[PDB]
């Protein structure tokens, strides 16, 4: 018999995204590339299959870097960790085949699925 | 605020 | 021009209360007269006015541990505990001033906001 | 997916 607040979760990702920007209660460091990335591993594994499985790892769950396969593209990750923070994927023709590849990486099937039915479009 |  | 998908910010949610019920990179203990509550740090400032204070504190933001006013009701705050992770709030007639109180103290403006105009209609 |  609860009573729900319709903009709570959309609220929350608000404010966790304000506290990335701000590198507030950061705890882990993505590294891709030369490029490093803050982030809060919470939001990261709640997100991504592949960060999920890092850190629930006994060992992984205590490291503050975490370095990602020497393919996947700096850009790429950065729009996938905005779209994280946000529920906004700066999806375009120029980015479509880096963003599908980094989304299979960090296993994130309903990017993945977007990028299919626009690249099929085309 | 709404019953879900 | 980005393309945003609806149910992400409650999917992060779903995810992250998930992880709280596993007890999965929980990082604080909220005190509530004799009772503990396990918790995300990052949670709780994104709900909370109160916590969003403690934990940008350059001290309290490296406590484990925070002990909440006397004067709390352990339910009140696991009612609202539970709200924060959910966007559900189980408020009943026997517990509505105790919930209202702690939303005050917790600065949770909109679950104030409807134990008002619940208590007003009766 | 919709257009925000
Ligand atoms: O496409 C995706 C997105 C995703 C997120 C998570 N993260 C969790 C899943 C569960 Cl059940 N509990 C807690 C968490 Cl943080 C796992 C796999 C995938 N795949
Ligand atoms: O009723 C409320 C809920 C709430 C949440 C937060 N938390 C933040 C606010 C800002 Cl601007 N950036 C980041 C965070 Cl985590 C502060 C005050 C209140 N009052
Ligand atoms: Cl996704
Ligand atoms: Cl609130």
């Amino acid at each position: 018999s609860c009573i729900q607040f319709t903009r709570h979760a959309s609220d929350v990702l608000l404010n966790l995204n304000r506290l990335r920007s701000r590198d507030i209660l950061t705890d882990v460091v993505i590294v891709v590339s030369r490029e490093q990335f803050r982030a809060h591993k919470t939001v990261l594994m709640a997100c991504s299959g592949l960060f999920y499985s890092i850190f629930t790892d006994q060992l992984k769950c205590n490291l503050s870097v975490i370095n990602l396969d020497p393919e996947i593209n700096p850009e790429g990750f950065c729009i996938l960790l905005d779209f994280m923070y946000t529920s906004r994927l700066n999806l375009r023709e120029g980015n479509i085949m880096a963003v599908m590849a980094t989304a299979m990486y960090l296993q994130m099937e309903h990017v993945v699925d977007t990028c299919r039915k626009f690249i099929k479009a085309s | 605020w709404v019953i879900p």
